[PDB]
């Protein structure tokens, strides 16, 4: 970091609201979703803390979906699936724990 | 020249991996004692996605059904 | 040393099927508990077995590999 | 390998693992090569103790002068069932 | 979107002479008070002519048998008089509009909205060959491939109005091409019904 040899520096912030909608609705592309879902209602039951939450969302949906054995993702699936992100996130950082053993 | 006959076996699992991509097997099972012989690569998603732990810990109701078992 | 000949991928394996003509020697009689794995691992090895096209129509793309870990 | 090969053929055999510290080490390899070498050799014996080849008149005997130097999952239980110290 | 079929399978019922008579009055019943409601003015004047020989007819500007089996049958001179009414109105409204989003830049996804909803009463009335004709028009301005996909499937469902088989058929080349371009499974379904 001495003069010279550094000269920009980008400081990355977790994501906005907006933004984070803006991941979900990438991800929206590949699934097949039911008409009249809103990913900022989405994005606003997360509140994340990284880029990393909303990819587990996505596909968490598609999992319950699978479970469903219907071709639809619900609405109901959101309910379920930013509950169990927002509840893994907890469960390393109570007694600071790893993703392994 | 011994170490460069253990890496050659794992580039070619890492690449018929990729190959063995978007069928209807279930790419490999593997297991491992510990989490510190892991690659970057390996670990990395697209070739291993799934992390299933094993806890030691287990809570009430599980420690009785397996010792319900062997009984 | 020309090509003269050419062989099927099935003949010239490294060891052939351990599940035709061996059979698991565990069952599901064993397992009591371990059940957090049991739901992880009836979505990932099963699943694409029975049918790979349930992930297709959903829009779910599939899970790669698993990775088992613990003692 | 062929040593166990042998064991299946021969009636109700014993092994008796003499003075073994030599493959005893840890996951060590960040030293030397032949720390590896060790874990190569150790792979092997897990996968022969218990899996789809299972033994039952097939014994481990297992001597060693301290048990403490030993990697943990040749502490295993069912495949070194009692640990019989003699003091 | 709803009278469009309904009212069209009670009056196939009451086509017949060959099914029940309680059967036919119930049907008939429903017909009527649709056609008063929704405006269906023009395809009930088209109705008249698709009994001949069968009975029902009591009509006072069309066609009678001589034996009426049926009495929720009537033509009124308030139908034909409402029918010019409502028919001036509604186009001039959704016009200006149309000129309105041509002055200030919002007509890709407007004007095929209106346009659409122009179709929806051009089919409400009973005619598919100007239904479809603004319906064409949706598709030039530029919309997404989902819509584009609806209004196809629209089109065809004219064709089960009259009961010609072959006006659905054709539609329904068009739509295969676009079902993969959208990709959607939820309008697959729909198609599987369409074509069902």
């Amino acid at each position: 970091l001495r003069p010279g040899r550094i000269d920009r520096k980008i400081e990355f912030p977790p994501p906005s609201v907006a933004a984070r909608a803006e991941i979900l609705r990438i991800h929206s592309r590949k699934m097949n979703l039911t008409r009249g879902i809103n990913l900022r209602k989405v994005a606003e039951k997360m509140n994340g803390c990284s880029g990393a939450d909303v990819k587990g969302v996505c596909t968490e949906a598609g999992m319950y979906a699978l479970r469903e054995r219907r071709i639809h993702v619900t609405q109901e699936d959101f309910e379920l699936a930013v509950g169990k992100v927002m509840n893994k996130n907890q469960e390393t950082a109570i007694s600071v724990a790893k993703l392994f053993k | 020249g011994s170490d460069r006959e253990v890496q050659r076996i794992l580039i070619e699992l890492l690449t018929q991996m990729d190959g063995f991509d978007q069928s209807t097997n279930v790419k490999v099972i593997m297991a491992t004692n510990r989490a510190d012989t892991l690659d970057p690569a390996l670990l990395r998603p697209g070739r291993l996605d799934r992390k299933i732990e094993f806890p030691s810990l287990r809570d009430r109701r599980e420690r009785r059904l397996i010792f319900g078992t062997i009984a | 040393n020309a090509l003269v000949d050419i062989l099927p991928p099935d003949s010239d394996s490294s060891i052939s099927v351990m599940g035709e003509n061996e059979k698991p020697d565990v069952t599901y009689a064993d397992v009591g508990g371990l059940d957090m794995q049991k739901q992880e691992i009836r979505e990932a090895v099963e699943l694409p077995l029975v049918q790979a096209d349930l992930y297709e129509q959903i829009g779910i793309d599939p899970p790669r590999g698993v990775l088992l870990y613990g003692p | 390998r062929e040593m166990f090969a042998y064991a299946k053929e021969h009636e109700p055999c014993i092994i008796f693992m003499d003075e073994v510290d030599a493959i005893g080490g840890r996951r060590f390899s960040e030293g030397t090569s032949a720390d590896r070498e060790i874990q190569r050799t150790l792979m092997e014996l897990l996968t022969q103790m218990d899996g789809f080849d299972n033994l039952g008149q097939t014994k481990i005997i297992m001597a060693t002068n301290r048990p403490d130097t030993l990697d943990p999952a040749l502490l295993r239980p069912g495949r070194l069932d009692r640990k019989v110290e003699i003091p | 979107r709803v009278p469009n079929y309904e009212v069209s399978e009670k009056a196939f019922l009451l086509t017949q002479s060959k099914v029940s008579i309680e059967q036919r009055k119930e049907a008939a019943e429903f017909v009527l008070a649709k056609i008063k409601e929704e405006e269906m003015a023009p395809y009930y004047k088209y109705l008249c002519e698709e009994y001949l020989v069968n009975n029902g007819q009591s009509d006072l500007e069309h066609d009678e048998k001589s034996d009426s089996l049926n009495e929720w049958i009537k033509f009124d001179q308030e139908l034909y008089n409402e029918l010019c009414k409502k028919n001036e109105s509604k186009i001039k409204e959704l016009n200006e509009k149309i000129q309105k989003l041509e002055e200030d830049d919002e007509g890709e996804l407007e004007q095929a909205q209106a346009w659409i909803n122009l179709g929806e009463y051009y089919a409400q009335i009973g005619d598919k060959d100007n239904a479809e004709k603004t319906l064409g028009k949706s598709l030039s301005k530029a919309i997404s491939t989902g819509a584009k996909i609806d209004v196809m499937l629209t089109i065809a469902r004219l064709g089960f109005f009259y009961n010609d088989q072959l006006y659905v058929k054709e539609k329904l080349e068009a739509v295969n091409s676009m079902i993969e371009k959208g990709g959607d499974w939820e309008r697959r379904n729909r198609y599987k019904t369409y074509y069902g």
